[PDB]
């Protein structure tokens, strides 16, 4: 079901990405990346500034560590065979920054850095893939997410390999150019009474089936996506309000 | 059928516009909205399966407003920042069948305003 993905054998896996996302255009994901190390400098207009500048700030010094990606349609159904891509980035302990707690958060929830550090893809080879693959852009693709800032925060900064927008206002636009259409789905789990919480939390209150290392980016946008269709048809009358919930982040 | 549920969820967003804007506008907004709550859940009302539709239906007002509640807002000569500004904090209302509640705050309880 979830194809670990390392430089090795990146082309061969984006090359299958590059056809099953023709079907299946509703791509669930989420990331991994080394905690949150740094304060914004400067004034802020706004809160919603504060919390960009933030991200921003973060962002532009950190390297991401792992993307998952599973991919589903319409009707909410997965390829036959591999659904989810976990793809793991190259970080060095030793010379890249990051928070403490949040590299022993992983490296209890399985993040082998011994082999990202080794085996790791890069992600300006990353980059270059998913442009010239049809996932990233304008075209006709859902992108499933939760609690997505940094996440979305990330691969603006691979696809564009420089620092976010000191703008909030110039994030956004970039965001859209390359992510046209996001759920995120704790953003839209506000307008649900009964669903609070991390995305644990939600899964075990739609009884969702955790599939595989339940902290790691795979299995996250695996339950992403089950959540999210579940929730369209539940709460949401079969479709997404795009002008209240389309290319909204939460917090941001 | 949804009227009651409608009205109960309108007289508690209408009580705190009340002697804080021009009365004549806050009574526009407060019927204007009646008419687009029932305009968007026709056809959404499930009295058999309450919590069906719940989202779709849930009216927010933080920093990003419902749409009907600037359409509401405009069409009754308020500005989006002065209904905003006399309601609590991403306040956050439920409308369904048998049951209206409510939330203020992102963090906050939920309260019920009228059940059966």
């Amino acid at each position: 079901r979830i194809c670990e993905v390392w430089a090795c054998n990146l082309d061969e896996e984006m090359k299958k990405i590059r056809q099953v996302i023709r079907k299946y255009n509703y791509v669930a994901m989420d990331t991994e990346f080394p905690g949150v190390v740094a304060r914004p400098i400067g004034e802020f207009r706004s809160n919603a500034d504060y919390q960009y500048q933030l991200l921003r700030c973060n962002v532009d010094l950190l390297k991401i560590i792992q993307l998952g990606l599973t991919f589903m349609n319409e009707q909410g159904e997965y390829p036959p065979g591999t659904s989810t891509w976990q793809f793991n980035f190259k970080f060095n302990l030793t010379e890249d920054m990051y928070a403490q707690d949040s590299i022993e958060l992983l490296t209890t929830s399985g993040i082998q850095f011994k082999k990202h550090e080794e085996e790791g893809i890069e992600t300006q080879y990353f980059a270059e893939l998913l442009m010239t693959s049809g996932v990233v852009l304008c075209e006709g693709v859902k992108w499933l997410s939760f609690h997505s800032g940094y996440d979305f925060g990330y691969l603006i900064k691979i696809l564009t390999n420089s620092n976010l927008p000191e703008e909030e206002l110039d994030f956004f636009e970039i965001l859209r150019l390359f992510f046209p259409v996001i759920y995120d789905v704790k953003y839209l789990m506000k307008s649900c009474k009964n669903l609070k919480g991390g995305l644990q939390e939600v899964a075990e209150q739609l009884e969702l089936e955790r599939i595989g290392p339940q902290h790691q980016a795979g299995s996250d946008s695996l339950l992403t996506g089950m959540a999210f269709f579940k929730m369209r048809e539940m709460f949401f009358e079969d479709h997404i309000d795009d002008a209240k919930y389309c290319g909204h982040l939460y917090g941001l | 059928h949804m009227q009651l549920e409608i009205q109960v969820a309108l007289n508690f967003i209408i009580s705190y516009l009340y002697n804080k804007l021009p009365r004549r506008r806050v009574n526009i907004f407060g019927e204007e909205l009646e008419r687009l709550l029932k305009k968007k859940y026709e056809g959404h009302w499930y009295p058999e399966k309450p919590y069906k539709g719940s989202g779709f239906r849930c009216i927010h007002i933080g920093e990003k407003v419902d749409p009907v509640i600037e359409q509401a807002s405009k069409e009754s000569g308020l500005d989006i920042d002065d209904v905003r500004g006399n309601l609590p904090q991403d306040l956050s209302v439920w409308i369904d069948p048998f049951e209206v509640s409510y939330q203020i705050g992102e963090k906050g309880p939920v309260k019920v305003l009228y059940v059966d």
